[PDB]
RNA sequence: UGGGUGGUGGC
């Protein structure tokens, strides 16, 4: 369809940059920030650039020219996916693999499954149970504790001033 | 200050935050410090 | 070892180390009379439950 | 370790018979007999003094720590 | 004599476990290694051999000027610690583990290094071998337990691992399958290949895979027309016909292929099956052009003609196929011969006359302790080393230099490989990280005693967890005697964790040389005068995997080297093994095979021994006197003739009774006792072996449990796989150790049913638990399903009350030559980011006076760096655990490996075993602290006695544990008449010397007394069981689990709150939580979950091209869609925040989620 | 002042178990109601020991 | 595992830090007491709190 | 108030 998927849109000449929230600097320890692997794979990109831009502006071997623009190719290929069949993988600088944006998708623990769909959240608890048959079907004993640590938003209304006062009491 | 108790030979000899850490009479490095001024308190159960 | 105790006055009931005594037999009509209390037995009743 | 002080099951103070049971040991005593001299009757007092295994020894083999 | 008792086993048991301790396997393979590996893995390839020869734009100056280092003898010792000072003495354990140290010694290397002048540097500490505790050649073999309480080393330790960068890791005997044997396999059915003979090979020294020939059957059943077969080779990319690399490995005609192969000219159906194997491979009819054929498909070079071509295809023949055979050639016959053997076999599988062959078969596999894994990462590194040194050489020569040698060895390669691939054990290199067997080593555990004394021993399986299968998960039954039948843990290990059991030996690895000399020292025939036609009854023989000759009687053969392994001219752990089947018969000498001892039952019709034991009462006494009547240990009983080894291929061919009263054939109807079996199928048996004892079947986690042998046996898994969480002693030596977890338990007392193992175990000399008084009765509910109930005031007077350490750790960092790190109580001025407790505790030397004490939350260790270049110190304070309270107590300070400071501190507490802490029988009836009575409301019997634990009669019926019926009551009989009855499984201890025991001794005769209620004494109708009985404490408590969460970390990343309970983290409300929140179908409660207790995250839309690509500034509050010129049609949402980074990544990915806030068709 | 093989609260515990002489004991109030802070000589029997 | 794995109850606050039920409800959740773990969700508005009150109690 | 790997244990 033209106004949506134009077939020379599948096609990069010109390939995003995202901003840095989605690779932003872990602390390695306290005052040096290892990047993440966008950042170096940003980078390697940029490095291909220039070493692109540096031929057309002198003399050419004119294959010098072909794998300086297939590892452009290949820089792009794995800033997407790291998974391609028949090549070996884009390695890291500690004999690992590289966090493309397909590995932080798929899988178990992508974005949606681990994130989305399903989530960690707060307002929780979780102990150790124990039986009580003197008890009525509907009552749930709690620890002291956890009904310290977590809490319910009441609505101060015109009919419950007098306990919420004494709560904060 | 502080009574760092040699690992070796128990003496009982306080460093200035500055001295190569090790016993005095026979090169044991390894200090402890010992038990301080207040006194503890237990119940006993 | 150089300690210093208080003693203070507790009942068994804040922790058993103010127990006052040890262990206290108990038994009422020891020949069951009353059928209060019945005996599981395989073959016979009297010949197992020593007196 | 060490013998503890009353029994874990009723509380009738036992600490001080460990000492006398082991002299009564070292004349060739059996243990059930030993424990039947010193007046142990229920099996609450046997049971904390006849399996109890001893370390404190062990720990007074560290020649000194200070 | 008279009749081998019971205990006559347990002196037996005395001698083997007084020789040995435990955990020989660790220490003797460990000292094969310091002794002879090294020593052999240098020698291995001695020399390299460099040259610059000729035109160095020369006057033709043609001079080998060959560069030839030979490497020397090895250098051994102590370990040594080199100080920052400079200094070095003599490193101890104790200085080791308190120090962050690595107990590792110099390993010293000449080098003879040599120069040809053909024309036409001392001991360098090449590296530290990190040296494990109680080894030859660690410095605490030998030495005086008194000294060693100088030295702070307990006795009832054992070792058996190493100290890497301080902390203790172990060697997990790594199971690797087994070289060399003549295998076949089945295979699936959806493939044109059924039928598969397979084999791996590995040196013989070294221990090494180098190939890897397969057999592939082309043919389904009745699919695949020719019924004949292709090879499959090492260096090649293509299946190869099997008569054309037949004639490639120099057998050319048709007629020697099948005098080699076949050996019935009457087994016609096979001989049906072999000629289209010919009738195929015709079109290749002699050597060398079969030579130049597997040149085209095998990495023979395009180009590179026929005489190079054939060259390197005699290269994969010489080199590179059937390697652990031999690698110099001149053996084809015994190549072919092999091979012969191979098509002989996988034709017999073919036409099923045989069952397949099974993984499992526990003699097909062997093991992999220190020895063979120092063995292949040594070789590894010192691989690395040659070519460094290789590498500095071609630089030193080219500006050529007199190089000293002494800064050409960078030491830190082979300290630092092996010092990373201890520290987390990811084997190899570390740029061979992944494609690498992970996990091989492990952090010790020292939670109780006996777990690390199973611990010490364990094996673990390299399935991976690919394949579900349940064939490599069953007990399969070569198991008895080899692994334990209880112990494997709950769940992803099961079926694979195996623990080597209470007879388990690990064999060395020995010459097979004078085995050999020992084979041809009969006249066994060699295998180049080997006709089949003219032999066809001879016995082809094995040793380790090279068939070496033929002979005609196995039996006065085997008699002569089993009764010279009953003397001790071979090794006496050497599994000499014979079949009478197969007319062949195997001598393993092999590394890693599992085996196990046996009473030599006198199998031999030659004396009035036949039948019984050879184990005489003289032996017996001989042993309780120590010495023998002009040293009479465990070793001369091994090499006496009274007990014979097997591994798992001898377990085969053996014939066993199970107890010495089995042998004679015994003499009834008594309702006690159990029931042999008769064995009256062969009237007159040939016993060849008798068990020593069967409850030395178990593992070491398994002979802990009182009578094994009444109960349901997932409860026998469970209680082995509880008792390594034993609250107990784990060393006494716990005052001077600084460990992360250790805990004491008080009181401990060794269980009423011990057994007769646990002397060997030494439990009943530091245990790890109590005897409790059980009461099996329902009382008020709260003992329905698996909780119970506990007297107070029994924990009040002590009641398995829990001691606590911990040891923390930091160190001095240094950021430039002139810049450090210092540990001094920060201010609240100079100091960036003060942590949010306070810092009153502290010192003026920064770390915290012992007596002092501590809540949660407040600092120990304050390390402040100043900022590199007021305000200029980071506050960077290491803090005690938000969970703890304690009061403190030896607070390490000293220096570290780097020159600078150091601490350790021990902080401790001690934990009231309360409402909700788990405990656990000895049979697994486990469960919670469910209730806490005070004294006076507990039932009461007779005498005042009142209880302290009370399973349910529900936990019973179902779950079918008699044994804890039976412990019970043993218990309280055992109490009454005072002292420790044999519990033991397997004897003649019934139920009815209990009962009469309990009777005579004045009272009820099946457990019961009449006990009442507490709250009024009115008699419980029915009389209640009650006793003793032995209970433990699980490292679990509710301290440690409690968790609850209103706010707080979220992660920069992705802002959804964080993992873990140790920053005290978030559950995850998963996957089919929603689902069951959907079934409900109360989806609002949903928009709460995922929006608001969560990354609630709102972002902008221009409602033209519909993106999120609206810049918003909002003091000025002003927007652009910059790629529309959009001021207006503007809407903000609210969207989860990782929604939001799903749309940015698919944006920088090139696909356009456009969100238009109408319904449009 | 403690320097032990036996950790601390170890021995107060032991020390809870030990029996005394009481007595005389109800002319000696309970503690949570006798009239002094913390302790003096109305309801206490100090211990101090040293071996 | 089914649609009452989740339900909704009632506090009852007690001391001894461990999780309190009724013993006919664990046929439901397919819970013993050798040491499970469940969790306690809470609500944080008044719809939620009416939604789990009338629909998973 | 790190990441990221990896190991063992609980239901
Ligand atoms: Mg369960
Ligand atoms: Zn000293
Ligand atoms: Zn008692
Ligand atoms: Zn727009
Ligand atoms: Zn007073």
């Amino acid at each position: 369809n033209e106004d949506y998927a134009r077939p020379e849109w599948m096609i990069i000449t010109v390939l995003p940059v995202p901003p840095p929230q989605v690779r932003p600097s872990i602390a390695m320890d306290e005052t040096t920030q290892g990047q993440d692997d966008l950042t170096h794979k940003l980078s390697d990109i940029l490095k291909a650039n220039i070493n692109v831009q540096k031929l057309e502006m002198d003399g050419s071997p004119q294959h010098i020219i072909n794998e300086v623009e297939q590892l452009l190719q290949f820089h792009v290929a794995t800033y997407m996916d790291n998974d391609i069949a028949g090549q070996p993988q884009a390695l890291q600088k500690s004999g690992r693999p590289v966090k493309a944006i397909r590995a932080r998708l798929k899988g178990k623990e992508g974005r949606l499954r681990g994130n989305l769909m399903g989530k960690r959240v707060d307002f929780s608890a979780r102990t150790v149970i124990s039986g009580d048959p003197n008890l009525e079907l509907d009552q749930v004993g709690v620890p002291i504790s956890i009904a310290k640590t977590l809490s319910y938003p009441e609505t101060v209304t015109q009919y419950n001033i007098h306990r919420l006062t004494e709560y904060v009491r | 200050g502080v009574k760092y108790t040699c690992g070796a030979c128990a003496h009982n000899f306080s460093l200035n935050k500055s001295d190569p850490v090790r016993c005095k009479e026979c090169g044991h490095r390894v200090i402890y410090k010992a038990r301080t001024k207040r006194m503890i308190q237990f119940d006993a159960r | 070892l150089n300690i210093r105790c208080i003693a203070k006055k507790g009942i068994a009931k804040e922790h058993a180390k103010w127990s006052p005594c040890s262990a206290i037999a108990f038994e009422y009509d020891p020949h069951n009379k009353l059928k209060h209390t019945d005996f599981w037995f395989e073959v016979d009743a009297k010949k197992e439950w020593p007196d | 370790m060490i013998i503890p002080v009353r029994c874990f099951s009723c509380g009738k103070v036992v600490g001080d018979k460990w000492d006398a049971y082991l002299r009564l040991l070292e004349e060739g005593k059996q243990e059930g007999d030993a424990l039947d001299e010193l007046k142990l009757k229920r099996y609450c007092c046997r049971r904390m003094v006849l399996t109890h295994v001893d370390l404190i020894e062990k720990f007074l083999r560290y020649n000194p720590l200070e | 004599d008279d009749t081998i008792t019971t205990e006559d086993c347990w002196t037996v048991i005395s001698a083997f476990f007084e020789e040995k301790g435990l955990v020989s396997q660790q220490l003797d393979s460990f000292d094969e290694f310091m002794e002879t590996s090294i020593q052999d893995l240098v020698w291995e390839e001695p020399r390299l051999i460099l040259d610059q020869p000729a035109q160095h734009t020369n006057e033709k100056d043609n001079i080998n000027k060959r560069y030839e280092i030979r490497f020397g003898k090895i250098y051994l010792s102590r370990p040594t610690m080199t100080e920052a000072d400079g200094t070095t003495h003599a490193m101890f354990p104790q200085e080791a583990r308190l120090r962050n140290l690595t107990y590792s010694s110099p390993v010293y290397l000449d080098m003879e290094k040599s120069m040809f002048t053909s024309i036409d540097g001392n001991k360098v500490h090449i590296g530290k071998v990190p040296i494990m505790l109680r080894s030859k050649f660690c410095s605490l073999r030998t030495l005086d337990e008194v000294d060693l309480y100088k030295m702070k080393e307990c006795p009832y330790d054992m070792g058996g691992y190493f100290v890497i960068n301080g902390s203790e890791k172990v060697l997990i005997a790594q199971e690797r399958s087994a070289a060399n044997i003549v295998q076949v396999f089945k295979k699936a059915a959806p493939s044109p290949i059924s039928h598969v003979a397979e084999i791996r090979s590995a040196l013989e020294k070294g221990s090494r895979l180098i190939s890897t020939m397969q057999i592939k059957l082309y043919g389904r059943e009745d699919k695949g027309t020719g019924r004949t077969i292709k090879a499959t080779l090492p260096y090649v990319k293509q299946d190869i016909p099997i008569v054309i690399v037949f004639r490639a490995l120099g057998v050319v005609p048709d007629g020697e292929i099948l005098q080699h192969i076949c050996y019935d000219e009457n087994d016609w159906q096979m001989l049906e099956m072999l000629k289209p194997c010919i009738e195929e491979g015709f079109v290749i009819q002699d050597k060398e052009v079969a030579l130049d054929f597997i040149g085209r498909r095998g990495s023979a070079a395009l180009g590179i003609r026929r005489e190079k071509r054939i060259q390197y295809a005699k290269d994969i023949l010489q080199k590179e196929l059937l390697p652990h055979i031999t690698q110099e050639e001149g053996f084809e016959t015994r190549k072919t011969f092999f091979l012969g053997y191979m098509v002989n076999r996988l034709l017999l599988c073919a036409l099923e006359r045989k069952d397949q062959d099974d993984r499992d078969h526990f003699g097909k596999k062997r093991l992999d302790l220190a020895g063979p894994l120092l063995a292949n990462l040594f070789r590894i590194l010192f691989r690395k080393l040659t070519r460094e040194i290789y590498r500095y050489m071609q630089r030193c020569i080219e500006t050529d230099r007199d190089f000293n040698l002494n800064l050409a060895v960078k030491s830190t390669t082979i300290t630092s490989g092996l010092k990373y691939s201890l520290a987390t054990g990811n084997w190899g290199e570390q740029k061979k990280a992944m494609s690498s067997r992970a996990g091989v080593s492990q952090v010790l555990n020292r939670y109780t005693y006996s777990s690390t004394l199973s611990h010490l021993r364990r094996t673990n399986t390299p399935i991976g967890r690919d394949g579900k299968l349940a064939k490599p998960r069953q007990l399969h039954n070569t198991h008895w005697g080899l692994v334990c039948p209880a112990e494997t843990p709950e769940g992803q290990a099961c079926g694979l964790v195996k623990n080597l059991s209470l007879l388990s030996g690990i064999s060395i690895g020995s010459p097979s040389e004078p085995i050999i000399n020992f084979l041809e020292e009969w006249g066994m025939e060699p295998l180049e005068d080997y006709d089949p036609a003219q032999h066809t009854k001879s016995t082809r023989i094995f040793v380790n995997g090279v068939w070496t000759g033929i002979h005609r009687d196995p039996s006065m053969l085997v008699s002569t080297m089993r009764d010279l392994r009953r003397s001790g001219a071979i090794s006496p752990e050497v599994s000499i093994i014979r079949d009478i089947r197969e007319r062949e018969f195997k001598i393993f000498t092999d590394v890693g095979r599992v085996y196990r001892p046996l009473f030599i039952v006198e199998d031999d019709e030659s004396k009035d021994n036949k039948g019984e034991l050879r184990i005489t009462k003289e032996h017996i006494r001989k042993i309780q006197q120590g010495y023998d009547d002009d040293v009479y240990g465990w070793s001369s009983l091994v090499t006496s003739g009274v007990i014979e080894y097997v591994d798992g291929e001898e377990e085969e061919t053996i014939m066993i009774a199970m107890t010495p009263e089995d042998l004679q054939t015994r003499s009834l109807n008594d309702t006690a006792k159990r029931i042999k079996p008769e064995m009256s199928t062969s009237s007159h048996h040939t016993f060849t072996h008798c068990e020593i004892h069967p409850s030395m079947i178990l593992g070491v986690a398994a002979s802990i449990i009182p009578f094994p042998d009444h109960n349901q046996s997932p409860r026998n898994t469970y209680q082995s796989a509880m008792g390594k969480q034993a609250m107990g002693v784990f060393l006494t030596n716990y005052n001077v150790r600084m460990d992360t977890m250790a805990n004491i338990l008080y009181y401990p007392q060794k269980p009423l049913a011990k057994t007769q193992a646990m002397e060997y175990l030494k439990f009943r000399e530091l245990p790890a638990g109590q005897n409790a008084i059980v009461a099996i009765a329902c009382y008020s509910g709260y003992n329905q399903e698996d909780s119970m109930i506990m007297n107070q005031s029994s924990i009040d007077r002590g009641l398995f009350r829990s001691l606590f350490f911990r040891s923390y750790m930091d160190q001095e960092k240094r950021f430039g030559i002139s810049i450090v790190e210092e540990f001094e109580k920060p201010t609240r001025a100079t100091t960036l980011r003060l942590k949010h407790g306070t810092y009153e505790k502290l010192d003026e030397d920064g770390l915290i006076a012992p007596g002092v004490r501590v809540s949660g939350d407040d600092i120990i260790i304050g390390k402040t760096t100043p900022i590199p270049p007021y305000h200029t110190k980071r506050d960077a304070s290491t803090p005690l655990r938000s969970t703890e309270n304690g009061i403190v107590d030896q607070v390490l300070l000293t220096t570290n490996q780097e020159g600078l400071k150091f601490v350790k501190v021990r902080m401790r507490t001690t934990k009231v075993p309360q409402i909700g802490d788990k405990f656990a029988s000895r049979h697994g009836q486990k469960g919670t602290i469910g209730v806490t009575y005070r004294h006076e409301d507990m039932p009461f019997s007779a005498e005042g006695i009142v209880p302290d634990l009370i399973i349910n009669p529900h936990a019973i019926p179902s779950r079918m544990t008699v044994a804890h019926l039976i412990e019970c009551l043993l218990s309280k009989v055992g109490s009454i008449r005072g002292y420790e009855g044999d519990a033991t499984p397997f004897t003649d201890l019934t139920v009815d010397a209990v009962s009469n025991l309990l009777r005579d001794n004045g009272y009820q005769s099946r457990g019961f007394e009449v006990m009442y209620n507490g709250h009024t004494g009115k008699k419980l109708m029915a009389q209640v069981f009650f006793g003793p009985t032995y209970y433990q404490r699980l490292r679990h408590m509710v301290d440690d689990k409690i968790h609850a969460r209103a706010r707080g970390p979220v992660q920069v990343l992705t802002r959804q709150p964080v993992e873990g309970r140790s920053r005290d983290g978030g559950l995850r409300f998963g996957e089919m939580e929603r689902d069951c929140m959907i079934a409900h179908g109360a989806a609002g409660f949903l928009k709460e979950r995922l929006m608001e207790a969560s990354d609630a995250f709102r972002v902008h839309v221009c409602g033209i091209c519909g993106l999120m690509s609206v810049i918003a500034n909002l003091k000025k509050n002003q927007f652009e869609c910059r790629s529309c010129k959009n001021k207006t049609n503007i809407y903000q949402l609210h969207i989860p925040y990782a929604a939001k980074l799903l749309f940015q990544e698919l944006m920088a990915m090139n696909i356009a989620p456009r969100l238009y806030t109408e319904r449009s068709g | 002042m403690n320097t032990s093989v036996l950790a601390d609260e170890f021995i107060s515990h032991r020390l809870g178990l030990i029996p005394l002489v009481s007595e005389d004991v109800e002319e000696m109030k309970y503690s949570r109601d006798c009239t002094c802070e913390d302790y003096c000589d109305e309801c206490s029997v100090v211990l101090e020991l040293s071996a | 595992l089914h649609k009452m794995s989740m339900m909704a109850h009632r506090v009852k606050v007690m001391p001894y830090s461990t999780f309190r039920l009724n013993l006919s409800v664990t046929s439901p959740y397919n819970a013993d007491f050798d040491g499970d773990e469940m969790n306690l969700h809470v609500p944080q508005s008044e719809e939620t709190r009416a939604e789990l009150s009338q629909l998973c109690a």
